[PDB]
RNA sequence: CAAGUCUGGGCUAAGUGGUAAAGGAUGUGGCGCCGCGAAGACAGCCAGGAUGUUGGCUUAGAAGCAGCCAUCAUUUAAAGA
């Protein structure tokens, strides 16, 4: 039982759980047809905005560590993510949607503090609730 | 996929292997022996890559993003007309002055941009050619 | 690890009888007896049929996998048991059907007339290719063997009767 | 061919027995050690294995696969010019 240094500095480096607060965290695999998405091997000199390895290593037992509340997007645990630039700019910089560029990227599970589901359709399709919040300055009660 | 070249220094040569073999390749070759001929014109021979693409039909694609790995080598760097028995003799020795930022041209695409990257990439067929050249006198850890 | 001997096979439109040293399959495409060892209980269960062995020693284990694969194979037997391509590469070479019988020409002073044994059926759609309809598995793989053996498939030249792959070609 | 198809335990599938060695062997049975494994090993199979590239040296060209050789260096789940 080495528990090889492949798990040791790649078991999170306890990072992104405490880095770019370790929640909102969500969907979408360790890899499928390698042509398209991208800033794959291009996030300026690192892959600080992607991940490297190991579904069995960390996710099975890593632990509860470092949070924000519950859950649930679409589904549950098999393969996940890493970034600081979540739901709004999570999708003007990566992972467009439905199906995608390449052939239709697939699946994962989330947990932030905004109460609800899917994480694909309404939250993650270049939704400019930044440029449609100068719409609220007179809405819902005013004369 | 769809890849080959056109070269060497200037006055492009569509020879029996370098451009008359454009049949079931792209075939609009009267005006595009001239729209590449300013994209390898007035640069100088050391390698000068050629990027060529695929289509549904017949013409009009891109050229190149960088000529590295022996080019910014044998202009003035490393004095590397790196003679036969590729050289454990110092066929020519430098530092990272005509290697590191002679080409920040490298930065378009080798997937790592910050310069211990495609700098030391092109010090592959330059630096480790027998005389692994030097980047410093070895930083002095402390 | 992960032995071919003790998984559990399959249902749905096929029979099973267990004599003490033979199992009779008898599904929709015909029937297949399976000569089988008289050690090795072959116990039949719901829509599956496992085989277990009386000891766990080197000589009983080899007999275990064999008798599983032997039954399973007779069950895909009685549902689509045929196979075997025989693409006929090379220039003068053409196969054709006459009667129930295959007559192929691979460059001798004569055509070679194969006839099909029972439970075997010849197909030559597109006559540089000839498929073998079979129920069994091993009689099928045989008649395809024999057909292939008639002509080469060299080894210096892409002529002969070919299964699949293999550009071998020495020069 | 006189007296056990005697009694318990295990071995061998060669008619060895009923023989001849160096040497060999996933025959087979038994005692050991050591390596890797349910933070998931060994088979398979599913996916990806590059760029600048043609590495330089030789060169109608070798662009891993005609070669004599510096065989780099980043990058990166991971990929030997
Ligand atoms: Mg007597
Ligand atoms: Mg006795
Ligand atoms: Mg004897
Ligand atoms: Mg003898
Ligand atoms: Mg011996
Ligand atoms: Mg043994």
């Amino acid at each position: 039982m080495p528990n090889k240094r492949n798990v040791e500095l790649l078991a999170t480096l306890k990072e992104n759980l405490e880095r770019a607060q370790g929640s909102f965290f969500l969907v979408n695999y360790q890899g499928l047809p390698a042509k398209e998405t991208h800033a794959l091997r291009q996030a300026l000199k690192q892959n600080g905005a992607r991940l490297f390895v190991a579904k069995n290593t960390l996710i099975r037992l890593a632990l509860k560590e470092l949070g924000l509340p519950e859950l649930d997007g679409l589904q549950g645990p098999s393969a996940v993510y890493e970034d600081p630039v979540a739901a709004a700019k999570t999708l003007v910089q990566f992972a467009k949607s439905n199906p995608k560029g390449i052939p239709q990227v697939k699946s994962g599970l989330l947990q932030g503090q905004i109460l609800t589901a899917k994480d694909v359709e309404a939250l993650a399709e270049l939704p400019t609730m930044d440029e449609l919040r100068a719409e609220l300055v007179g809405v819902l009660q005013a004369p | 996929a769809v890849v080959k070249l056109q070269l060497p220094a200037g006055k492009a040569t569509p020879a029996p292997p370098v451009g008359p073999a454009l049949g079931q390749h792209g075939a609009n070759i009267m005006e595009f022996v001239k729209a590449f001929n300013a994209a390898t014109a007035n640069m100088g021979d050391a390698i000068v890559p050629v990027e060529i693409t695929i289509y549904a039909d017949r013409s009009f694609t891109f050229v190149t993003k960088t000529p590295p790995a022996s080019y910014l080598i044998r202009k003035a760097a490393g004095l590397e007309k790196g003679a036969h028995k590729p050289g454990r003799e110092k066929v020519g020795r430098i530092t990272w002055e005509q290697v590191l930022e002679i080409a920040k041209q490298k930065m378009p695409d080798l997937n790592t941009t910050d310069l211990e990257a495609a700098a030391r990439m092109i010090a592959g067929s330059a630096r480790s050619m027998g005389v692994e050249v030097v980047g410093a006198p070895e930083v002095k850890d402390a | 690890s992960r032995i071919g001997r003790l998984p559990i096979p399959v249902p749905k439109g096929v029979s099973v009888e267990v004599a003490p040293g033979r199992v009779k399959v008898k599904g929709p495409k015909g029937e297949l007896e399976v000569p089988v060892s008289p050690e090795m209980r072959v116990v039949v269960e719901e829509g599956v049929v496992r085989v277990e062995r009386p000891s766990d020693e080197r000589r009983h284990k080899s007999l275990h996998g064999l008798t599983r694969t032997l039954i399973a194979n007779a069950v895909k037997g009685v549902s689509e048991g045929y196979s075997k391509e025989l693409l006929i590469k090379g220039i003068g070479y053409r196969a054709r059907l006459v009667g129930r019988a295959l007559e192929l020409t691979v460059g001798f002073s004569h055509p070679v007339v194969v006839e099909p044994p029972e439970g075997i059926t010849f197909e030559v759609p597109e006559p540089t290719r000839v498929r073998v309809s079979g129920i069994d598995k091993q009689k099928v793989g045989q008649v395809a063997a024999n057909i292939r053996a008639i002509r080469k498939p060299s080894a210096y030249h892409e002529k002969g009767i070919y299964y699949a792959g293999e550009p071998v070609r020495l020069k």
